[PDB]
C-alpha cells in the first residue's frame, strides 16, 4: 500500500537491509505532513453529507440525461440516484483515509484498481465522476497545506479517470 | 503489511465508514511522540552488530549443547545461519516499531517459523531464549540517558518489548 | 546511490508511476535534515587534519603491535603509517559524503561493496578500523541533529566491519 | 543516476576532495528553495492527462497528416501509443526537477530515443512539436499565482523549460 | 480435453476394438444436427457481454451483502474479479458445446475451483446463483425463433442447460 | 490477424509439423464460407454512405446531448459531426475487411487494440459506438449466411466496448 | 488430441477469447468432411481382416527373410505372425479412429509418440510398416473423398516411419 | 504474416479504402480454384519424406565434397542438421501454398538465412541446389494426373515454383 | 549423495572424532578390491541394452494383460516410458555399485517411487518382477569368467544383488 | 568431448574453482589408463583394412539380402559396397579417437549424435551395423586393459543402436 | 561432496547417462591415491595432539598480544586458550577427512562454508589460523605422495583464508 | 574447448584419417612427463592467494595512478574486481597447463578481453605488466627444488610461460 511508512520499509526489506538514515528522513516527512493530513481528514468528514450531496446535484447539473435516461446505468429513478450518491460517498471517504495514510494507497487498492472495468461493464461514465471530485475540489474549503495534499488525492483520482 | 495509519484505515473500510474523532485523536498523539520512536529505531540498528554477537555468545555460552560436535549450531554454515537468523528477526523488530505495527514481523518473518525449524531439526526454545537476550540488551540501549533529551520513553520500551516477546512466542 | 531523492524516484520510476504526495513528503524530510547535514560535513571538513591524524594515534596506541611487527599490512614503518591515515581519511570523506547526499549511497558505492575481498587479500585487521572511527565518533564535538545523524554514518561503518 | 547532491559528490570523489565551504553553500541556497521545486512537481503531475490530451489535439489539428489512414498515429493501437510516449516523457520531465539533476531523463528517457523513432518512421520533428506543446502549458501550471504563498519562482521556471528542451533536442 | 468424436475413440481404444456401425450412427446424427450446434454457439457468444452483466446486475439486487462494504464483490478490485469470473464460465461453457464434450469445461475450469473460493472466502454458493441466471438468459437467446430456420433444438438446449448446470453444482 | 488461413498456419508452426487434413478441414471451412462473406462486403460496401449517414443520426437521436453541448468530445459542431461520420465509417470499413478475411482478424488490429485508452483520453463514450452499430445490423439488408457472418463481426465489436 | 474442433478450442483458449466465426468455420469443414470419414471407416471396418491378412503377406513378400530367419523380432513362427498380423492391425484400427475423428490426433497420442524406441528396442525395421501400409492404400477399394481422406493418414504414418 | 486475403485488405487500410469490386473479383477466382490448392498442399505434404531423401541423395552424389571428411555435411550431427534444414524449408513452402501468399515463408525461415549460413561456413550455393531438387520432385508430385479430377494447375504450379526459387534465392 | 569414504566420514563429524585405526584399515581392504568392482560396473553398463529390452520380453510374455488394450504397457508412449523406467533403474544400481554406497538410489531414483506409480495406476509388483529379472542377468554377466583375470567376487555379486533387492522392496 | 581431462576442467570451472586434488587424480587416472589406450589404437590402426573388409562380409553373411534387394540402402551393386565399407570404416576410426582421449566424447560428437535421423531417412538398419561391431571386437586381438577399454567403446556404439 | 567418486557419478547423473571408460578412470586415479592418504590420515591422528598444542604455541609466539590483550577473542584467560586449541584441532580433523575420502568436500562443507562470517562476527583473525596451519605443515613429518596431499589440503585452507 | 589428446583428434578427423605413430609418439611423450606437469599446476594453485596480492602490491607501488583518486583501481569495488581479474587469469593459465592445450584459456578467457577493457577504461597495458609479475612468481614456485623428486622442469616452464604471455599478450 503506496504510503511513506510502508514503502520506506518495503523497499529496505526488498533489498535485506535496515533501515538506516534515509528512511528515517521518510519517517520525518510523514511526520510533519500528517500534522496537516490528520485535520484534513477530520474537517472532510464533517462536511461529508454537504459535500455528498452537493457533488451528485453538480453532477446531474451538467449532465441532465442522467436523471432521466432509462437504463439502470442512470438516475432517473430513486435506485439510481442513491447508488450515485452511494459511489461519490465512496470516493470522498476514500479522499480521506489517503489523509489519514499520507498517501494514495488507501485509494489505488480499494478504488482504483479495477474501475476501469467496472465503468466499461455497467456503462458508468467517468466523465460523471470527474465532474463530482471537481466540485469537492472547489468546495472543501481547506486551507494551506491540508488544502494542498487534499487536492493532490482528487486531482490522482481525476487523471486515474482520464 | 500494515503501518500505524493503513492499520486504522483498513479496519474502518471494511465497516464502511470514516475515521471517528477518538480514532483520529489516538493516531495524533503518536505522532506527538514520533521522535522517540525514531530514536529507539535509530540506536538498535546502530548496535545491530553487538546486539546480536554479544547475545549469541551469551547463548552458546549456557547452552553448550548447541555447538558441540553434532549439535544445531556446529560446522560455519550452521553457526553462521544461526547467527544470520538472529539478525534477521533483530531486523524485522525493528521495521515494526519503525512502522508501528506488527504485521511486517507476522506475515514475513515467523509465519511458518515454527513448523520450519521443527522440519529442521532447530530447537525452538534455544531460538526464543536467543531473542530474549537480544530483548535485554536492546532495551537497555533505548533506554540510555546519555547524548540525547531526556523525557518519558517507557511506553514505547513496552510496545518494543512486545514485538520482541511476540517473536519469541512464535517459535518457542 | 541511495538516498531520500534517488530512491524515491527509482520505486516511483519502476512503478511506472508520477511522482505523489508520498514521494514529497520523501523530500520534505530530506531537506530538513540537510540543514543539520550541511553544517556538520563543514565542521567535519574544518577538523579534518586533526581527526585523521588524532585517530591513527588512537589506534597506534591501542594495537601497539600494529608498529611493531613487520610486513606490508603494518605500521612499522612510514609508508605504513601514510598508508594507515589516508584510508582513515577516506573513511572521513565518505563520512561528509553522506551528510551531504542524505544518505549512505557514496560511502556504500566508493567504500563498502568490496570492503571485504580488500581487507582479506591484504590482512587488514577491521577491528583497526573500528576503533578509529569510534575515536572519531568521540571527538568531532558536533551536537543536535548534526551529531547524531553523524554518529549513524560512522556507526553503519562500524557494522559493516563486523 | 544523481540527484542534485550526488551528483556533485561523484565529481569530488574523482578529485579525492572534500566538497569546499563554496559548493556547500550552493546546495544550501537549493535547500532554502526546496519548497517551490516541490510545488511545481506537484503542479505539472496533478495536470498530467490535461497537459498531454490538449498537447495531442493540437499537434493533430497542426500535422492533420499524421491521423490519416497511412498516418504514424493513425490505428487504435498507433494513437495510444503516441499518447503514451507524450505521457512517459512528461514522467520523466518531473522526475528531474524533483531530483535537481537531467541524469535521470537522459538516461532512462532520452538515450537512443532518436534511433528509435527513425527505426519506426515516425517523425521525431512532429514530437518535438507536441513536446513544446507540453512545455508551455506546464510552465503556465507552474507560475500561476492563484492559491499559493507569492515568491519568485523564475529560476525554477527555467530549469523547468531547460528539461523540456532537452527532451525536443534529443528527437529532433 | 475431448470433442464428441475423439470421446468414442478413446472409449473405444481402451477395448482394443474398432467404432460399431450404432457407434458410426450416432455420431452421424451428432453431425447432421451441427448447424443448429453452431448457432447456440454463435447466439451465446454474440451476446455474451449482456448475459454477465445482467446476471451480476440481477445477482447482487437478490443478495445485497455482497456489495456492501466488506463484503466479497465489495472495492472495485473485488468487484473486477467477479464479473471476469463469470465471463470466464461463460466462455467455458461455450466451449463444451462447440466440441460436444464437457472435458474441456470440467478441466481447465471447474476443477479445484471450489477449493480456490473455499480459501479466498469466496462463497461458491453465491457463484452458482449466478451461474444460474446466465443459464437462463443463454436458453432464451438460443430458443429465440427469429430470423432463422426452424426446428426442433430441444435435445441440444438440453444439453446446454447440462453444462451451466455441472458448473453450477462445482462451487455449491 | 486472426483469420482462419494464418492461424491453422499458425499452430502448426507452433507445433513444428507439416499441414495435416486438420488445417485442410479448417481451409474447407474458410472457402466454403467465403462466398457468402466476399457478396457480403460488396453490399455494405455499396450501401455504405446511407449506412454511416443513418448510424450517425440513430446515435444523434439516442444521445440528443452529442449535439448540444459544447466541447472538442462533442458533435455540436460541423467538426465533431464530422469526426463522428468518420469514425463510424472506420467500424463499418473494419467489418467489410473482416467479411472478406474471414475472420476478426483486420478489426482486433486497426480498432480494438487501444481502442480504451483512446475513448478514456478524448472521453468518447463507448454507448455511442454501440448505437452506431445496432443501426447497421438492423439496416444492412443481408439475409442467408451473409446475415449471419456480418452480424457476428458487428455483435463482436459491441462485445469488444461493453 | 488433435482435431479440427478441439484445436479450435485451444488456439482460442490460449488467447483468453471467445469462440468466433474463424473457429466456427472450422467446424464447418469438419463436419462437411465427415460424411467421407465416416463412411471410409465404416468401410475399411468391413474389410478389416481382408486387410490385415493381405496386408501381412505383402510384407512377407517383399521381406522373404522375415518368414526364414531366427529372431524373437521375426515372423518365421506363429508366434511372430500372430505378433506382426497385430501390429498391422494395431495400424488399420488408428487409422479408422482418424477418419472418425477428423485429425490425426488418435495415431499420434496412442501409436505414433515412442514408436522409435519400441523399433529401435526390439530391432523392428520401420520399412515392414511402410509396406504393409502401402498395401492398405491400394487395396481399401474406397472412393471420392473417402479414399482421398483415408490415403492421407496411411501416408502420414509412412511419413512418420521414413 | 498475411494469408491471400489479409494481404489485400493490408494494402486497402494504408489508402483508407473499401475494396473495389474488381479486387473482390480476383479473390473470387481464388476461392474457385481453391480445391486445386489443397490438393497440392495434401499431395507435397504426403510424399514430405521421399522429396527430401530424394533431394538430399541427389544432392550429396552431385557434390560429393559436402560428405567427404571436413565437408559441412560430414559426421550425423551435420547431416542431421542438413536433412533438417531441407524439411524446414519444404514445410514453410507448403505454409506459403496453403496460404496463398509469401510473408510467411519470408519472415519465419529466409530473412537472415543468408548470414547464418556465411556465419556456420555452409555453402548456401549447395543449400540452392538442394532446393532446386525438392522443386522438382515437388511438381512432378503435384502435376501427377492419377487419381485426380482431370484440370488446369498451371497456374499454381507456377505460384509453388515461384516459392522454392524465391528460397534458393534466398540463400545463395 | 556419499561415497563409502564420506559416509564414514560425516558419520565421524557428527560425533566430532576422528577416523579410528580399525576403521581406516577397513577402507584399505575395499580400496585393495577396487578393480573388481569397476569391471562390475563395466560389464553391467555394457550390457545395458540386452539386459532391459530380454528382461522386458520376458515380463510381457509372462504377464499379457499389461500389453493387451487398456493395459498400463499399451500404447507406443506407455511402452517407451516402461522400458525407460528399467533403464533408468539400471542406470542407478551402477551408480551405486560405484560408488560403493546405496545413498545415490534412495536418493535421486527409490525415493517416492512406489507413491508414483500408485497414482499412475503402474502395478508395482510387476516392476519388481521386472526389476528381478534384471538382477538374474546382470549378475550373471558380473560372474561369467571369460575374458576376466580369475579370482573371488562373491563379496561384489552379494552387494550388487543388494542393490536390486533395494530397489525391487521399494516399488513392492 | 567426454574426456576425463576435459570433464575435470569443466565442473571446476562451472564451479568458479581452482584445480584441487580431486582433478589431480581424474588426470593420474587418464595417464595411468592412457598407456594402454595408445598402443591399443596403434594395434587396431595396423590392421584396420582386414578389420573392416571382415566386417563387412560378416554383415552379408548374416543379412545376404543386402546384397541381393534392389534399392539405394542396400549394396547389391558396387556403390553400396562401397559406401557399406566406409560406413564401418567410420566407426572403427571413432573407435581409435576414443582410445586416444580416453572417453567416448569423439564418437558422440562426430557419429552418435545425429545417428537416428541418418538411419532412418536413409533406412539403413541399426541391426547390420551392430553385427560389424561384434565382428570387430572378437577379431581386434588386443589383450589386457587395451582389449577391455576398446571393447567399452565397442559395446557403446552397440548400446547406441539398441 | 566434492570428491573424485561422488563428482563422477553426479556429472554422469547430470548428464543423464550410464557410467564409461571416463568415470571408471577418475576411480583409477581415486583409488591409486587412496593408499598414501590413508596412511597420511593415520598419522596425524596419532601426532594430532603434539600437532594442534605446537600450533598453538606457534600462534603465541607470532602474536603474543593474543595472551595478554583482554576479551572474548583473545587467549589471555584459559578459556581463550581452550576454544584456540579446539579451532586448531577442528583444522587438523578436517584435513584427516579430506585424505580419507581423497577431496576438499569434508573441508568446504563442515568448515570453508561461513567461515568468513564467523571471523568478522567474532573479531577472529584468519591470521592467526594462517600460522597455526603453517606449523602443521612444517612438523607433520609426513613424506612422499602423503606429504604432497596433506600439503595441498593444509595450502587449500589457507588460500581460503586470505 | 579441447585438451592435448582431443586438440589432434580433431584435426585428425577433418582430413578423415587416423592419427599416425608420430602423432601418438607426441602424445606419449607428453603421458611420460605428466606427472611433472601435476606437481606444476599443484604448486601455483596452492600459492595462488600469494602469488596475485603479491603482484597486485607490486603493480600499484610501480604504478600509484591507478590508486589514486579517480584512478581505475580507486574505490573498493574497483579495487575487488581488480583483484579478482588477476585471480581469474591465473586460473585459466593452470586450466590450460593441465589440459595440455591453450583453447581453454582463449576461448573462455582471453576472448574479448581488449575489448572489455578498451569499454571499460581499464589501462590494458597495466593489466599486462600484473600478469608479467604473477609469471615471475609462479616460475619461481614451480622451480623450487625443495620437497620435490630432483629432475628437469624447463619445458614444462617453457610451456607454463607461454601461457602467461598469450594472456599478457591479448590484453596488450
Ligand atoms: C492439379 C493440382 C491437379 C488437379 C487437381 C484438382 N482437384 C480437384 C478437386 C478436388 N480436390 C479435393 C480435395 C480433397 N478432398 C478431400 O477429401 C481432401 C482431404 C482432406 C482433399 C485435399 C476435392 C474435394 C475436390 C473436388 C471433388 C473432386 O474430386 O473433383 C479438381 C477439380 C476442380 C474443383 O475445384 O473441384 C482439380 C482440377 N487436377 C489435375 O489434373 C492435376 C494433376
Amino acid at each position: 500500500m503506496k504510503t511513506p511508512l510502508t514503502e520506506a520499509v518495503s523497499v529496505a526489506d526488498s533489498q535485506g537491509r535496515f533501515l538506516s538514515s534515509t528512511e528515517i528522513q521518510v519517517a520525518f516527512g510523514r511526520f510533519r505532513q500528517a500534522k496537516a493530513g490528520l485535520e484534513a481528514a477530520k474537517a472532510l468528514t464533517s462536511k461529508a453529507d454537504s459535500l455528498i450531496s452537493g457533488a451528485a446535484q453538480a453532477v446531474y447539473n451538467k449532465f441532465p440525461y442522467t436523471t432521466q435516461m432509462q437504463g439502470p446505468n442512470y438516475a432517473a429513478d430513486q435506485r439510481g440516484k442513491d447508488k450515485c450518491a452511494r459511489d461519490i460517498g465512496y470516493y470522498l471517504r476514500m479522499v480521506t483515509y489517503c489523509l489519514i495514510a499520507g498517501g494514495t494507497g488507501p485509494m489505488d487498492e480499494y478504488l482504483i484498481a479495477g474501475i476501469d472495468e467496472i465503468n466499461r461493464t455497467f456503462e458508468l461514465s467517468p466523465s460523471w465522476y470527474i465532474e463530482a471530485l471537481k466540485y469537492i475540489k472547489a468546495n472543501h474549503g481547506l486551507s494551506g497545506d491540508a488544502a494542498v495534499e487534499a487536492n493532490s488525492y482528487l486531482d490522482y483520482a481525476i487523471n486515474a479517470l482520464s | 503489511m500494515f503501518d500505524a495509519f493503513t492499520k486504522v484505515v483498513s479496519q474502518a473500510d471494511t465497516r464502511g465508514e470514516m475515521l471517528s474523532t477518538a480514532q483520529i485523536d489516538a493516531l495524533s498523539q503518536m505522532v506527538a511522540e514520533s521522535n522517540k520512536r525514531l530514536d529507539v529505531v535509530n540506536r538498535i540498528t546502530s548496535n545491530a552488530s553487538t546486539i546480536v554477537s554479544n547475545a549469541a555468545r551469551s547463548l552458546f555460552a549456557e547452552q553448550p549443547q548447541l555447538i558441540a560436535p553434532g549439535g544445531n549450531a556446529y560446522t560455519s554454515r550452521r553457526m553462521a545461519a544461526c547467527l544470520r537468523d538472529m539478525e534477521i528477526i533483530l531486523r524485522y523488530v525493528t521495521y515494526a516499531v519503525f512502522a508501528g505495527d506488527a504485521s511486517v514481523l507476522e506475515d514475513r518473518c515467523l509465519n511458518g517459523l515454527r513448523e520450519t525449524y521443527l522440519a529442521l531439526g532447530t530447537p525452538g526454545s534455544s531460538v526464543a531464549v536467543g531473542v530474549g537476550k537480544m530483548k535485554e540488551a536492546a532495551l537497555a540501549i533505548v533506554n540510555d540517558p546519555a547524548g540525547i533529551t531526556p523525557g518519558d520513553c517507557s511506553a514505547l520500551a513496552s510496545e518494543i518489548a512486545g514485538y520482541f516477546d511476540r517473536a519469541a512466542a512464535a517459535v518457542s
